[PDB]
């Protein structure tokens, strides 16, 4: 099917008619908009056990600290001794079906730290004193990036969203929903270490196939690259006149930055040079200033417009991971108590269908239109259009 | 018993080279021109015997069966040795009277050109006269001499002459006189002195007095008066130094002016930087407008279609005023008298075929005299540069290491770890005005070279017309007729005939940026192989190595390669081996076999088996991951002691095992550069008391989250005075740390980064220059971070040179005056954009 | 085998050739009265030799 674009308006008087549905739903709860409770982890808590038993035989430490993680989620501890409780494990385990469990051994540990620190158990001050410690960064780092493939990578590859899949647009995911803190805390208190842990955290992004390619990464997985990285972020004229190792980095973005301005060439590794390239000025911004190269092509403005594509169709494809639930919803996110039957729901009709309509008027009120853009943002929403409206009424 | 016979005639084998060689180089002396045809073809069969028996020689110390064949080889050999003997003798004559007239100078009549015919040469006389005759007013400044470096036909005595033509009214004598590359003194000398005096010296070329009286005599001459002599074309200075003494009296108000292709001479005029006047090739402009003076008439829009292969052939010469004028008088014999297609035909000729045209050999005589000045052991390091495309960057490095693997370096004086010997070559061929250097790499040095095109395609016939190497290029799409007779060859663009069907004996073999290596081409048929270059392939297949025995050189910088085979043990000779930017993680276990290396560029990322001690002659490694290593391994690096440069990153063993290692560096005595890499941590390698190699020149640091707690004790003015390169970090900063360090000598580059200041809340204090007065002699290049570095640590009598400074700067001082500058200091100090922080 | 030497005297049978033409071209280049009789004959007997 064809659809054409949904032509609506969000105005005054009609944010509200939606959104209060929104604030009290079960979706978005933990996201947002962009127009603009512990029960329900301490059950899985609590069914943090269901298979481990069924073949322990090898198997016996997964359910040995099982238990342990089990007794550390309800035991009240105080915060200068439980970071060293926790951490038992933490610093004990090193690595088909294990690594399975030994995910969601070390994710469901961490959400505890989160589960304090909103009750004010746990004093920021120290939080922040073990933030900065380097183990941990690429403990989370690894770990948010497997949590994320081992459930969501399945259907979205089936939806065709795969290839847009932003690691820096992560944090948005209702699942993933205690990352705000980690990542606002730590910039207002150590803004370089954030733009660190997001080098970090793309360069495994990488190497597990996020963003894969069959060409190396001379940005990434070298730690003399964050020197440069680094000696840039503090002096204000060191790009103007740059030292050696400097160059080539410089020759490296331009050529990509080429790269994704042309039309032509394929369009897989455009996507792939996109993720570093975003990646890149969000951490360390002022540094592709082309100061004369991006005027005359636009460049700011498509950046931007060909970043919110991917935010759209995140959203997209969460209304499509919440229609056929009522796992997609993914392993381990939704406890069997707390989930959603095969009814529809006389809620949706007023607050799903119309709002879709919503978020393709917004997508398409701001955004400009080129033959490079249309190849990355005008085809893409016009599929997701099309598929959007051939799913709801069934 | 049958050794004993092979091993016996081996010796009277390299006596026959010796013997040969000896020949070969004396007769390449003498251009191709005055050699009679019949030499030269027995030449040119002399060197390929050589090549035979070189790799009899090779083959033979390579592997000592095979003495049955390498007995048959070396007798055939001498069959043809003794069989080519006497067919020089059969068929040769006398002719005494064959004395044709010696050639005459063919750079003579350029320098009877109109003088309104340059254009552009201004805003450069000038400047070459206000920069000596500025001190022409008060005539009384002690002499000094200015010379004129360039290489090729950059325009030397032109300008020398429009100097020498302005201003000679306020002078008493004067002289212009050339010298060529074998001068007779005594005939110098007499042209000074006829350029002198006419009258009383008018037959001073007939008296042949001797190099002496005649002398005494020019000095004579030259008392209370100003002469403003002028020698161009000086060579090999040892002829020169004979001059300067006739110039050894107090002469105010006089000055000289010299020319040569060579500024390792220069230097040995004017004792001083300030006198040496390089010229540089035009501006695209001024080359447009000259080159357009020529064949157009008055206009250039007129064509408005061939303007873009206008600046496209105008950029192959860049700024050169001969090869321009060479290319517009060939292109027009008559008001255009070709278009656009021939034009694309010339275009496509340079490289490989130009040369080989009318009245273009004239001017490639100026050029081959530069190459046939050089000494031996040098014409095979310029032919060398064939072999890579014509627009491409060569990294120095690359070069050394293939000129060393493949045998034009060496020597018997067992003072030279014969790299260093390699880098000498490099130099030589820099100071000659041969090869343009551009920046500098890791090492210290002068990062990568480029060569001139003019030149390339010139040294390509050169290297073309006898079998040095071997170019598949599409516009040349050219084969030798004799497809058994090559030994180097340097595969390019052009990728549709890969035949390999017959070179047995093939020396050498690279690809550049081809995809048509392996489906096409095979190697494993090689038989011999000096040295293989495959950096930049798509390939990962290298496994059949181990049929290969006589290699020294492997680069795969590039090459996606996964895995390398165990099997790799036999190769007993190798220099190089590169492994950067592989697929492979891991090396296997048959390294330790190995005996002979120079160097290893390898990964951090990739595993260094246990063992590594054995590796004794090594003499440079590069980026060693240091991570879960044991007490042992790390005690074995104190054992080879041969490095000259070392580059570390580690992770993993930050304890105890830093200091095991950190007294272990110095073992070694014969560094040169040395540099660490950690991340975010205190510094708990090195100790306070722990002597460090003598020999010390970069040191640097390449990590910034890093830092030291202070200035370490043992960097002294006492230990390692040769340091030209500082690259430090640390935590705290003192005002009399940079007075510790302004007591070291060189110090040419320095970079200082307080960690406390961009981390911490600390204010960017003002530290004080308190002891001495200069402190810093030569420190063109000086970083400071976070450290308030004013103008005003001294007046501009303290640093001379200082190019370039970097500090920060409060804003709360705005209101001070502690930031008195306005005043303009002795370097190029003008440029400046200072970190200002509110 | 057979023809592997004769192939293998061919190329020297081809540098003497070019030696020779190269005398020739040197000993033709001087006037006829200058050169003795000795070499004119020497010449004519090795221009024969081209020949054939
Ligand atoms: N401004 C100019 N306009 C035209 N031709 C020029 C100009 N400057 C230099 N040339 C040409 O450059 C050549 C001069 O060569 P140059 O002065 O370098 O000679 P040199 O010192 O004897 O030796 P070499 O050429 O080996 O350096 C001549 O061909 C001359 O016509």
């Amino acid at each position: 099917v064809n659809f054409p674009f949904p032509k609506k308006m969000i105005t005054e008087s009609n944010s509200k008619d939606i959104r209060e549905y929104l604030a009290s739903t079960f979706p978005f709860e933990q996201q947002s908009t962009i127009l603009d409770q512990l029960k329900f982890r301490q059950e899985n808590l609590a069914e943090l056990k269901d298979q481990i038993i069924l073949s322990l035989g090898n198997w016996q430490k997964l359910l040995d600290y099982t238990n342990k993680l089990d007794e550390l989620s309800n035991t009240k501890i105080s915060p200068e001794e439980f970071i060293e409780e926790i951490q038992k494990v933490l610093y004990k385990v090193k690595l088909k079906l294990y690594s399975q469990f030994n995910l969601s051994i070390q994710d469901f540990a961490l959400q505890i730290i989160h589960s304090k620190y909103k009750s004010n158990q746990i004093s920021q001050n120290d939080l922040l004193k073990l933030i900065t410690e380097d183990e941990m960064l690429k403990i989370l780092a690894k770990t948010k990036v497997l949590t994320y493939k081992m459930k969501y990578f399945d259907s979205a590859s089936k939806m065709g969203i795969n290839k847009y899949i932003s690691t820096e647009m992560m944090d948005l995911d209702w699942q993933f929903s205690h990352y705000k803190t980690f990542n606002d805390a730590l910039k207002k208190n150590k803004a370089s270490d954030s733009s660190y842990l997001g080098w970090l955290t793309h360069g495994y992004s990488i190497k597990y196939g996020l963003s894969p390619n069959n060409e190396r990464s001379m940005f990434f997985q070298d730690g003399r690259k964050y020197a440069e990285l680094y000696a840039f972020s503090k002096s204000p004229h060191r790009k103007i006149i740059p030292g050696e190792h400097l160059k080539d980095l410089l020759a490296k973005i331009n050529k990509s930055k080429g790269i994704f301005l042309d039309q032509n060439a394929l369009l897989d590794k455009r996507i792939y040079a996109f993720h570093e390239l975003n990646t890149l000025e969000t951490h360390f911004p002022g540094i592709t200033s082309s100061f004369t190269d991006d005027l005359k092509s636009n460049y700011r403005k498509k950046m931007e417009s060909v970043s919110l594509t991917c935010q759209v169709l995140q959203e997209i494809g969460n209304i499509h991971r919440f229609i056929e639930s009522k796992t997609e919803y993914g392993l381990f996110s939704i406890p069997k108590i707390f989930s959603i039957p095969i009814d529809y729901k006389h809620g949706e009709k007023e607050n799903l269908v119309s709002y879709v309509d919503f978020l393709y008027s917004t997508a398409h009120e701001r955004i400009l239109q080129d033959n490079s853009i249309n190849q990355l943002c005008l085809d893409p929403l016009q599929e997701s259009l099309n598929r959007i409206k051939s799913n709801i009424p069934v | 018993t049958l050794e004993k016979k092979v091993r016996k005639g081996i010796e009277s084998l390299i006596t026959e080279l010796k013997l040969m060689q000896a020949v070969l180089s004396k007769v390449s002396k003498v251009p191709a021109d005055q050699l009679d045809e019949g030499v030269k073809i027995w030449a040119g069969n002399v060197k390929e015997l050589s090549y035979q028996m070189e790799d009899i020689v090779d083959a033979f110390m390579v592997r000592v069966k095979d003495l049955h064949r390498i007995s048959a080889a070396l007798e055939e050999v001498v069959l043809q040795a003794k069989q080519l003997a006497e067919l020089r003798q059969r068929y040769e004559q006398e002719m005494r009277d064959t004395s044709a007239n010696t050639s005459v100078d063919p750079r003579m009549m350029a320098l009877y050109t109109d003088v309104t015919e340059l254009v552009g040469i201004e805003e450069t006389r000038d400047k070459l006269i206000n920069m000596l005759t500025e001190g022409d007013d008060w005539s009384k400044h002690p002499l000094k001499t200015i010379s004129i470096v360039g290489f090729g036909g950059l325009g030397k005595t032109t300008l020398a002459k429009a100097a020498y033509d302005k201003i000679k009214v306020q002078f008493d004598c004067g002289a212009f006189v050339s010298v060529s590359r074998n001068p007779e003194m005594k005939k110098v000398l007499k042209d000074i002195l006829y350029g002198l005096d006419k009258v009383k010296y008018e037959n001073i070329h007939n008296a042949a007095r001797d190099e002496k009286y005649l002398i005494d005599d020019i000095i004579e001459f030259l008392n209370d008066k100003r002469y403003l002599i002028v020698i161009d074309d000086i060579w090999n200075e040892k002829a020169w130094e004979l001059i300067k003494c006739a110039f050894s009296k107090k002469s105010p108000g006089s000055r000289l002016i010299t020319t040569t292709r060579n500024v390792s001479v220069s230097e040995a005029c004017c004792s001083s930087e300030d006198d040496i006047y390089r010229m540089e090739p035009l501006s695209n402009d001024v080359s447009r407008t000259l080159f357009c003076k020529r064949i157009f008439s008055q206009e250039e829009g007129c064509p408005q279609e061939l303007l873009k292969v206008s600046e496209e052939i105008l950029k192959k010469c860049g700024g050169v005023p001969l090869a321009i004028i060479t290319i517009a008088s060939l292109l027009a014999n008559k008001g255009h008298i070709k278009a656009k297609d021939e034009w694309y035909a010339l275009l496509s000729s340079i490289g490989h075929g130009l040369t080989k045209n009318r009245s273009l050999e004239q001017m490639k005589k100026i050029l081959l005299f530069s190459y046939y000045d050089l000494p031996s052991y040098l014409k095979p390091c310029l032919l060398y540069l064939s072999i890579f495309p014509e627009d491409r960057e060569i990294r120095r490095a690359r070069l050394i290491w293939r000129w060393i693997s493949e045998g034009f370096v060496y020597s018997e004086k067992q003072d030279i770890s014969l790299y260093e010997l390699g880098d000498s070559y490099f130099n030589e061929l820099v100071n000659r005005s041969m090869i343009q250097p551009i920046g500098i790499d890791d090492e210290g040095k002068v990062k990568a070279c480029r060569v001139h095109d003019m030149v390339l395609d010139l040294i390509c016939s050169l290297s073309s017309e006898e079998n040095f190497v071997t170019i598949l290029d599409d516009p040349r799409r050219k084969m030798p007729n004799s497809e058994s007779k090559v030994r180097r060859l340097s595969i390019q663009n052009s990728k549709i005939d890969v035949d390999t069907t017959r070179m047995e004996h093939m020396r050498s073999v690279t690809v550049f940026s081809d995809n048509v290596v392996g489906k096409v081409l095979d190697i494993s048929r090689f038989k011999v192989l000096r040295v293989l270059d495959l950096e930049g392939c798509h390939v990962s297949d290298v496994g059949y190595v181990g049929n290969l025995l006589h290699l020294r050189y492997l680069g795969l910088k590039g090459t996606h390669v996964k895995d390398l085979p165990m099997e790799i043990g036999k190769l007993q000779f190798l220099l190089t081996l590169d492994l950067r930017g592989t697929k492979i993680e891991v090396l296997p276990w048959s390294v330790v076999q190995l005996r002979r290396l120079m160097c290893l560029y390898v990964d951090y990322g990739m595993k260094l088996p246990s063992g590594i001690g054995n590796l004794t002659f090594l003499e440079v490694l590069d980026d060693l991951g240091l991570s879960d290593v044991d007490l042992d391994f790390v005690k074995e690096l104190g054992r080879l002691t041969k490095l000259r440069v070392l580059r570390l990153d580690f992770h993993g063993f930050d304890q105890s095992m830093g200091k095991a290692l950190e007294e272990s560096i110095s073992n070694m005595y014969k560094l040169d550069s040395l540099d660490v890499f950690v991340n975010r941590g205190l510094i708990n390698c090195l100790s306070e008391h722990w002597v460090p190699p003598p020999r010390l020149c970069r040191l640097a640091f390449p990590s910034k989250r890093s830092w030291f707690k202070t200035l370490p004790s043992w960097i002294n003015p006492s230990s390692l005075p040769l340091l030209s390169y500082l690259d430090i970090t640390l935590f705290e900063v003192r005002s009399e740390d940079i007075q510790l360090l302004g007591t070291l000598p060189a110090l040419v580059y320095l970079e200082i980064w307080n960690y406390s200041v961009f981390e911490e809340a600390h204010e960017v204090e003002a530290p004080v220059l308190s002891s001495g007065a200069a402190l810093f002699p030569c420190a063109t290049e000086c970083r400071f971070i976070g450290i308030g570095a004013v103008p005003s640590m001294f007046p501009q009598g303290a640093a001379p040179r200082l190019k370039r400074l970097w500090f920060t700067f409060p804003a709360k001082w705005i209101s001070s005056e502690n930031i008195g500058l306005g005043m303009r200091h002795l370097p190029s100090l003008q440029r400046v954009v200072v970190d200002v922080i509110s």
